[PDB]
């Protein structure tokens, strides 16, 4: 498992 | 405590980001729910004052996220109207 | 206000989608441009540190977008390999 973070 | 926040598209975006998701390393432990993990100090997020960072993201213009997958969330975000409306719970 | 952005393909995702276009749902109000739309903080994009959320995209290895229809441009970055080159407006 992979931590995700995304400006939007 | 639930809040809805509203938000239009600009310059920044809607000027946050997003943490977590289904299948993800979780954002807090035992949740793997989307959060509100940074608001930019330039934007619509932050001319808002809506949305605080660890903010739990409840619900993207209507559609339930409580146990999205991050892509999801971020499709919702940012592939769909640039008016957006978010219901986000506090702790 | 202008700023050029480079991405080399790799094994890592370039993270990163663009939004708007001729023809479609704006990606922000009265604008039809072409835009940055998310950025995904592992990904090429990112590390690069030359690509914002909202940036404008101008060009994409050399050819105008600045009024291209998505799907287009998005034909356009498809076939920027190995390497894209952006040339992005932001605003202050
Ligand atoms: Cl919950």
């Amino acid at each position: 498992k992979h931590f995700r973070e995304t400006e939007v | 405590s639930r809040h809805v926040a509203c938000l239009a598209r600009s310059e920044r975006g809607l000027g946050f980001s997003i943490a977590g998701g289904k299948g993800s390393t979780p954002y807090r432990a035992g949740d793997a729910g989307i959060f509100v993990s940074r608001i930019a100090e330039g934007g619509a997020a932050h001319r808002a004052g809506t949305l605080q960072v660890g903010d739990r993201v409840l619900s993207i213009n209507g559609v339930d996220v409580t146990e999205a997958r991050h892509d999801h969330a971020v499709s919702l975000l940012t592939a769909a109207s640039p008016t957006i409306a978010l219901l986000l719970e506090r702790e």
